[PDB]
């Protein structure tokens, strides 16, 4: 199609509507109520425009560009006097009970009303009478709540409710008395409840954890990163004020996360933040503790680690690609051990084999949005990968859009979609041990311990193509519930399959696999997706190693007299007591990590490392997509003692001084050069971002906006010299902003968003070739592996009917998004937001053993008598006990285990 | 909209109603005698509007109880120059087209017709001078021509 | 039709002259908020229609601005050739009352112009910034040395590539090495210039008057060649008194640039915030009531009468009379006091703003002008009949470093040296700025020749002609606003920020992130107290100016000196250094 704006012709794309058709050509509507991703509602009627249907039309009409359709030959005039008048007229509309409240308001600089007052030119206030004021509910401990400042844009309830599927935030009140939150005060228990903080475009949802320490948007740091808590990836923005992260920002990526994140990536970011960590290297004699600085630290590790006959490294699937390769390069490639169990490893790796040799295309979060059936196989996605959750949701809503769509409405058209499509959508099979967070529209739910699950995966796999393994022993029942799966994927064009790590099964995966391979076989686009526990389990996966039981077996045989354990905790992955005697037995530990450990009193060494927000390194996430995340800043800039430093730099140093008895800082690019070129199969890091000599016509990239303040007093209590700023050696980023952060520069890598008259969160429009699609020189990171020729065969291991033994308890595990990730749960913010430990029982099985709930039930896991209180799960088959994982005490390893002595004490 | 005396010998169809700036709507006429003061009853009109309508969408929501407060000044005479005007305005601005429904622009034609025919009535309740912020101590005030 | 108005200029004659001479397939125009015909022209082509704007019928017989640009980051280039790198001469037919500014385009690699030397002799210290601050190189040029950074200089400051605070790169760390090498590398090599350094019989012998010297007004240095007390020749060197303001203009936003401009001459303060708030309303579509121009006006006319009288008490002491200045300084207190009492400070206001001023007028500033009106004209006819009619003084000046109306015109000398070779050509009367057509005021024109006596008594005429305008504005002042009711009125009125809710939304954006100007180019020229300052504003449609370009008269004026002086007296050389009226922050910038 073909536009005219003001006697200018546009060729755009005539399916979409007019506001974003004008907005990715660069031009200028104010705009409340539209959201790419929402939909058109018409509501705050802002964006208004001068509409001729001739080329000769002097009148026109005044018609709202978000409703209506960019079709070919709309002459529309935005800069018209009418139109101007207009929009003008509307936002003095909402000027007029609005508080006086933006010196004291945590949007300031961030804040859409704000820029959308400067843009339609209005400055002076005619209205003289009262304004309407509203109270405010508590909605927990992430969301801050201020209705004064609400305009009544439905913004917030058509994203929790049409697009999260929320069901405690809704729209109350009257004619001008509206309220938009929950019926009663409590908190907001949706899994995506963060992204109302940058829904909303005034400064009603706003983060309360960044309001507990504030600063103004352009008082930041910012940098671009990838979000750790879990294996997902969702690229974030982290910033940071004065030596401390102060707030994790949502970053456009237009194939993983565009516009929203999850609370556990959004408010999990306060373990950086704490006075605990370790900031100097600090070594031990006896019970006498010193501080070093790096060279001497340096020296005398390795002085010990050539007094031992042989080194073991201990890496984690929490650390970057960079320090696990140089763990690995340091220790060698035969003693590298991975740190996860030889069950989680095993899983992992299976989990890989069916992504990278399977033959099934597995889809990007953006793709998984327009697949039609969606079967979840063991994976709680809602408390482990929850943005997978909610594309899923997505997907479900996309048969309403589709009978929308035959209907002759346009896509923008989002209240017609749900009105044509009351209560169809897609099918969704969820299986987990208990009830889920998709149950809602899930099209069937079962409750079932994993080898259940697995079997009926098999069964799927089965009655699809005859040539899978039959599993026989289902009941009719089932049978029949099966027969209707299998009718509903057989159907649908696009079938996907999510499984995952995190059901501590491995027949689940075979079973995933299995029903992948069954649906490419009869002439459909099926794609798969496994969910992997932390956020470089699947580059650990992929480049290897031993596993946890065996590293401790070397270090309790006495075969290595020397571990480093890099960035592990080791009691997350095996039992404390069997950690605590390996570790006490070994005669040098050396502990290189960024957070207060466990391990640490018995660490010989240890090794202050960076977090996210001070190292940059390579990530690997859940779909094979290597991503680049950045440093924020330097630690040593306030705290000149401060000797922390990126984890691969002090391994690549210490095999430096090992080797040659010199100290060798060395850069990422000769890490990730070494990577690639010992490792073929993670050849593709380099291609993630470009190293620290790209530049943007000679210059490099801003971490910090143009106006930033406080250049010469942020440091003047320390000194009145303020120093030379930090170089960014590594990178291509600089810590000032004496760089680029054009919206047009030839980049993918983008810190922040801002445009000159966009301060929001929707300056995110003018980094897009259009909005709400793709970034704009396309997205950052690029996959490991394409799909393969030809495919696995059939998984023909079938697992046995669950019959409960007695005395015996099978452990099902209950993942929490707060509280299941290692350093989420370390964040203050989420112990006043995880639920208590409560073990979960069959209200059978509880009255057998005559507990109610409350009481307290204790049980032994190898010497471990701890006690919990009992909460009863009727979805919970009979013979298992319900336990969250990730928790105080409570391992993900525990997973399918035994739990003898189950009394109530 | 309001129609006069004038307008009494007019046949009750939608396109004769329709020529002479007014409506058919349901052919159920109301008569307002000369002792009610309009602009008392467009207020009463108005704030009907205003505490009746949906909330949806800025223009209404936002703009009829402005109009209702600047009648309620009009009445109890306390009306400010440049009270009449932004009622102009507001009646432009409110008309078909603009809101999302029909409530306001039906709003609205009453306030136009009163202001088109009775305008020496909403200007009698004009008397004390426009005055929107007070003296800071301490600042000299910015004075336009 | 507002003043404001992007006007694409066809209907100036020197663009139908050009279409008809180098044909309609030569040039393109630019539609600007300038005021200016900007006419982007072939680099093959620059010496031609430069020569034939010399030789029209009534040519442009002025170089007024010679500089380069950095395009490389200019998002909105619509209706502009493709170009990494640009550069700019601004000429100025004086009778025609009209001006023009040639660009030319080139690309990143191919950085070499024509030089414009041979036809303006001023164009050699704005073709030697624009190589040094810039990296083009200049065809033909005699010495391409480097005259604002030093000879052991690495980069080109005014790219965008390069880093402007200090704090980015390392801090000054002055050792022994670096010590020995900056100060031979600051030493003068006479080769270097060709000064043919003594003669077969008796030898020439080298002074470094600056810097640093109590006729030195500022951080100037002048490396002169002596023959007994005959001066040979001279290299005035600057550079001395660098302070980076443009790349301060590309680093500071439209609000707090406002200082910055202030201290480009630290004697004119107003009269050097006027051309750039002119040029950023010009940007933004402001126009200004009448009470602004007449605050405005009166501003400058009193920051005019303090560097008029600071300039004639520094002239009257280098002559060797060192008592009025002393009651010069008496009067500038008086100043300093009404001017504290207005805009809060002694000599940097820093007052003016986009689209009016900072605070409006306090209770009694009329009382304080009538005093220092009553002041001023005895003591000014003291100061006359004390030094200014002396025959010491008469034949210390008169006659001395005396030049006519070509040498005024071709070395780009302005204020009360182009006055005074016969030229009338002021900013004030022929392209009147800020509402000065309201005021009547007599233009001083000299006869014909440009002494020391005749430049210093036009300023005292120029003084005069100040305190006239002054009189007329306190007996008639308007009843206004002190601030423009314009949307993009940086700051808003304070009141009205403090209770209502819309001006503090425009305020809040305003001072964090700055106020957004469009896309748009801008220039505004004006009268300075020490020639012609000119503002020129490229904005990239952001908060902060994409490029400012600040001429002033003090570089032209210190480019002429060497044209004036040879031959003479180093006492010679002295009064003419106390009679140019120069400043070295408005030479460096
Ligand atoms: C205890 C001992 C001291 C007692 C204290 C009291 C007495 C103090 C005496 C001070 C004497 C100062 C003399 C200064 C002489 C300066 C002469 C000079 O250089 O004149 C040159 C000047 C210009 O000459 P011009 O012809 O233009 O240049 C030729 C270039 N082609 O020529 C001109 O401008 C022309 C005018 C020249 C005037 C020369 C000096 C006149 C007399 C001295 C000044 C008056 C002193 C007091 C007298 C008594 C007052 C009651
Ligand atoms: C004799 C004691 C001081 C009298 C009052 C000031 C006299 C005029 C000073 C002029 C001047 C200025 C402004 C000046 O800036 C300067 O350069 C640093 C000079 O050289 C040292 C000057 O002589
Ligand atoms: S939400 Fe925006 S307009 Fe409202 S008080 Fe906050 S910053 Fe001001
Ligand atoms: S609370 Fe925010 S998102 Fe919700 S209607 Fe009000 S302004 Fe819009
Ligand atoms: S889904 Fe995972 S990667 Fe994404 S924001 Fe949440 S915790 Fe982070
Ligand atoms: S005009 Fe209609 S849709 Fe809009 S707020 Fe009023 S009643 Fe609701
Ligand atoms: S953006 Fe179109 S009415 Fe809100
Ligand atoms: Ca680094």
């Amino acid at each position: 199609a073909t536009i005219h704006v003001d006697g200018k012709e546009y060729e755009v794309n005539g399916a979409d509507n007019l506001l974003e058709a004008c907005l990715s050509l660069g031009l200028d509507i104010p705009y409340f109520c539209w959201h790419p991703a929402l939909g058109s509602v018409g509501a705050c009627r802002q964006c208004a425009v001068k509409q001729y249907q001739n080329a000769e039309d002097t009148r026109g009409r005044l018609v709202m560009s978000c409703m209506t359709p960019a079709s070919d030959g709309t002459f529309i005039s935005i800069d018209d006097e009418e139109a101007k008048q207009f929009r003008e007229s509307v936002v003095e509309w909402l000027m007029t009970n609005h508080p006086h409240d933006c010196p004291v308001c945590e949007e300031g600089g961030n804040c859409h009303l704000q820029d959308m007052t400067v843009m339609t030119g209005h400055s002076f206030r005619r209205y003289r009478f009262t304004k309407r004021t509203h109270r405010n509910q508590d909605l927990g401990p992430f969301i801050s709540h201020e209705m004064n400042r609400c305009i009544a844009c439905y913004r917030c309830v058509r994203y929790y409710k049409d697009y999260a599927g929320g069901t405690d935030l809704g729209v109350y009140g009257a004619h001008d008395n509206v309220y938009f939150g929950r019926p009663e005060d409590g908190t907001l228990e949706s899994e995506f409840s963060g992204n109302l903080v940058e829904i909303c475009p005034t400064g009603v949802f706003t983060d309360k954890t960044h309001s507990e320490r504030y600063n103004r948007k352009w008082d930041m740091q910012f940098a671009p990163s990838i979000c750790q808590q879990c294996s997902i990836g969702c690229n974030i923005s982290p910033g940071e004020r004065y030596g401390e992260l102060r707030r994790i920002e949502n970053r456009y990526n237009g194939t993983v996360n565009h516009y929203f994140l999850c609370d556990r990536g959004r408010f999990g970011y306060g373990y950086v933040n704490l006075k605990d960590r370790p900031r100097q290297p600090v070594q031990r004699r006896g019970d006498d503790f010193i501080t070093l600085n790096a060279e001497q630290a340096m020296q005398g590790a390795a002085d010990i680690l050539r007094q031992s006959k042989k080194v073991i490294g201990i890496g984690s699937p929490r650390a970057s690609v960079e320090s696990n390769f140089a763990l690995r390069e340091l220790v060698g490639e035969e003693n590298f051990y991975t740190g996860i169990a030889h069950g989680e490893q095993e899983r992992l790796q299976l989990a890989l084999k069916v992504l990278r040799e399977g033959g099934i295309y597995t889809p990007a979060l953006r793709e998984i949005e327009s697949y039609d059936a969606v079967l979840v196989l063991g994976e709680d996605v809602t408390q482990t990968g929850a943005r997978v959750a909610l594309a899923v949701r997505q997907a479900v809503k996309g048969k309403a859009r589709e009978m929308a769509a035959a209907q002759k409405v346009a896509d923008w058209q989002i209240a017609a979609i749900l009105n044509i499509g009351q209560r169809a959508k897609h099918p969704l099979f969820v299986t987990n041990v208990d009830d889920t967070r998709l149950d809602d529209i899930a099209a069937w739910t079962y409750r079932a311990p994993v080898e259940d699950q697995a079997r009926l995966g098999f069964a799927i796999a089965h009655a699809l193509d005859n040539s899978a393994p039959a599993v026989d022993g289902i009941e009719p029942e089932l049978q029949s519930k099966i027969d209707v799966i299998v009718q509903a994927l057989a159907g649908a064009k696009k079938p996907l399959i999510i499984s995952g790590t995190n059901a501590g099964s491995l027949e689940v995966i075979q079973a995933a696999a299995n029903v992948a391979k069954a649906l490419k076989g009869r002439g459909a686009d099926v794609g798969i997706t496994m969910i992997a526990r932390s956020v470089n389990s699947m580059g650990l996966g992929i480049m290897g190693g031993g596993s946890l039981e065996e590293a401790l077996t070397e270090l309790e045989t006495g075969r290595a007299d020397a571990v480093v354990v890099l960035e592990n905790d080791l009691h997350r992955h095996a039992s404390a007591t069997r950690v605590n005697a390996a570790l006490a037995k070994a005669p040098l530990v050396m502990v290189v990590d960024h957070q207060r450990t466990a391990i640490m009193e018995n660490a010989h060494l240890v090794l202050s490392a960076a977090s996210f927000a001070e190292s940059d390194g390579t990530v690997i996430n859940n779909e094979g997509r290597a991503q680049r995340f950045f440093q924020v800043y330097d630690p040593a800039y306030y705290d000149s003692k401060t000797v922390m430093l990126e984890s691969w730099r002090w391994l690549h140093s210490l095999h430096s001084t090992l080797l040659s008895r010199e100290v060798d800082w060395t850069q990422l690019d000769h890490v990730i050069d070494a990577v690639v070129a010992k490792i073929p199969e993670l050849a593709g890091i380099k291609d993630a971002a470009p190293d620290a000599t790209f530049r943007i016509r000679g210059q490099k990239l801003a971490r910090e906006p143009h106006r930033y303040s406080g250049r010469t007093a942020m440091r003047a209590n320390i000194s009145v010299h303020e120093p030379r700023q930090p170089q960014d050696i590594d990178t291509m980023f600089t810590f000032s902003m004496e760089g680029n952060n054009q919206p047009t520069a030839h980049r993918s890598q983008v810190p922040f968003a801002w445009a000159p008259g966009w301060n929001s969160p929707q300056a995110w429009n003018k980094f897009q070739d259009e909005v709400g699609g793709k970034l704009r020189f396309g997205d950052p990171g690029v996959r490991l592996f394409e799909t393969s020729e030809n495919g696995l065969d059939y998984f023909t291991s079938v697992p046995a009917r669950f019959q409960p033994q007695d005395g015996k308890w099978r452990i099902a595990p209950y993942y929490h998004l707060f509280g299941s990730d290692e350093l989420s749960q370390r964040a203050p913010v989420f112990q006043s937001r995880m639920p208590q430990p409560y073990i979960k029982l069959n209200p059978a099985d509880a009255a057998k053993l005559g507990v109610n709930a409350g009481t307290r039930v204790s049980f032994s896991y190898d010497g471990n008598t701890v006690t919990l209180p009992v909460e009863i799960a009727e979805g919970l088959t009979a013979g298992q006990v319900g336990l969250p994982m990730g928790m105080s005490g409570i391992a993900p390893v525990l997973a399918g285990a035994h739990l003898e002595d189950l009394k109530e004490a | 909209d309001f129609l006069t005396e004038a307008h009494l010998d007019l046949p009750m169809e939608f396109e004769s109603i329709g020529k002479a700036g007014s409506r058919l709507g349901t052919a159920l006429a109301m008569a307002v005698d000369h002792e009610i003061n309009m602009v008392s009853l467009v207020r009463n009109l108005e704030e009907f509007f205003a505490r009746e309508s949906c909330g949806w969408c800025t223009p209404c929501r936002d703009g009829l109880p402005w109009s209702v407060k600047i009648l309620r000044a009009l009445e109890r005479g306390e009306g400010q120059p440049g009270d009449i005007e932004t009622l102009e305005q507001l009646c432009r601005f409110l008309g078909p087209g603009k809101t999302f429904c029909a409530h306001a622009p039906g709003a609205v034609e009453p306030l136009q017709s009163a202001i088109k025919y009775f305008r020496e009535e909403f200007e009698a309740g004009i008397k004390q001078p426009f005055s929107n912020t007070h003296l800071i101590n301490g600042i000299q005030p910015n004075l336009l021509k | 039709e507002p003043a404001w108005q992007t006007r694409d200029h066809l209907d100036d004659p020197v663009i139908g002259e050009l279409r008809n001479r180098f044909g309609p397939d030569a040039f393109t125009v630019q539609a600007t908020r300038t005021g200016v015909p900007v006419v982007w022209i072939k680099r093959e082509q620059l010496l031609e229609v430069g020569d034939f704007l010399k030789k029209l019928p009534k040519p442009y017989v002025m170089l007024f601005d010679l500089h380069g640009m950095d395009e490389r980051l200019r998002t909105h280039r619509e209706g502009l050739p493709a170009a990494d790198f640009s550069v700019f001469y601004h000429l100025i037919s004086i009778d025609r009352n009209r001006d023009i500014m040639l660009k030319v385009a080139l690309a990143e690699n191919d950085l070499h112009v024509p030089t414009f030397t041979k036809l303006f002799p001023n164009a050699n210290w704005y073709e030697r910034e624009t190589w040094d601050l810039f990296g083009i190189t200049f065809d033909g040029h005699p010495n391409l040395r480097r005259i604002m950074m030093p000879q052991t200089w690495k980069g080109h400051p005014l790219r965008k590539d390069y880093p402007a605070r200090a704090t980015e790169f390392s801090p000054f760390e002055l050792t022994k090495a670096k010590q020995d090498l900056e100060m031979e590398a600051l030493t003068f090599k006479p080769e270097e210039w060709g000064m043919k350094r003594g003669t077969e019989n008796e030898d020439f012998m080298f002074l470094n008057l600056g810097p640093n010297h109590p006729s030195a007004h500022g951080a100037f240095r002048i490396v002169l060649q002596l023959d007994g007390e005959e001066i040979v020749d001279c290299v005035p060197d600057i550079g001395y008194h660098h302070r980076g303001a443009e790349k301060m203009g590309e680093r500071q936003s439209w609000h707090s640039y406002i200082p910055y401009t202030d201290r480009i001459e630290y004697l004119g303060g107003c009269v050097n915030e006027m051309p750039y708030v002119l040029a950023v309303e010009k940007l933004a579509g402001i126009t200004v009531p009448d009470r602004v121009n007449v605050i405005r006006v009166m501003l400058s006319e009193l920051f005019r009468i303090n560097s008029h009288l600071l300039y004639i008490s520094t002239f009257i002491q280098d002559v060797g009379a060192m008592t009025p200045v002393f009651f010069a300084f008496t009067d500038r207190q008086k100043i300093y006091d009404l001017v504290e009492a207005i805009t809060g400070f002694r000599m940097h206001p820093a007052w003016f703003r986009i689209g009016g001023v900072a605070h409006d007028l306090p209770r009694g500033w009329d009382r304080l002008l009538r005093e220092f009106l009553d002041w001023m004209p005895k003591r000014l006819a003291s100061y006359e009949k004390a030094a200014l009619q002396n025959t010491i003084l008469k034949g210390r000046s008169q006659g001395v470093a005396a030049y006519g109306a070509k040498e005024a015109l071709e070395w780009g000398t302005t204020g009360a040296g182009l006055r005074a070779t016969g030229i009338d050509f002021d900013v004030r009367k022929a392209r009147p700025y800020s509402g000065y057509e309201n005021f009547d005021f007599e233009i001083p024109v000299g006869g014909g020749v440009s002494d020391c006596y005749t430049r210093v008594m036009l300023k005292v005429e120029e003084l005069r002609q100040s305190l006239r305008i002054l009189e007329q504005c306190l007996n008639n002042m308007p009843e206004g606003p002190f601030k423009a009711d314009h949307p993009l009125t940086t700051p808003p009125p304070k009141e009205r920020t403090l209770q209502h809710i819309e001006t503090l939304i425009t305020h809040f954006l305003q001072v964090s992130w700055g106020p957004v100007m469009p896309a748009n180019e801008s220039f505004q020229m004006i009268e300075a107290t020490k020639g012609i300052n000119s503002y020129y504003l490229t904005s990239d449609g952001s908060t902060m100016s994409y490029r400012t370009r600040i001429r002033t008269p003090s570089y032209a004026h210190l480019q002429q000196i060497p044209a004036a002086i040879r031959g003479s007296l180093v006492s010679d050389l002295i009064v003419y250094l106390g009679s140019i009226d120069f400043v070295m922050s408005d030479v460096d910038r």
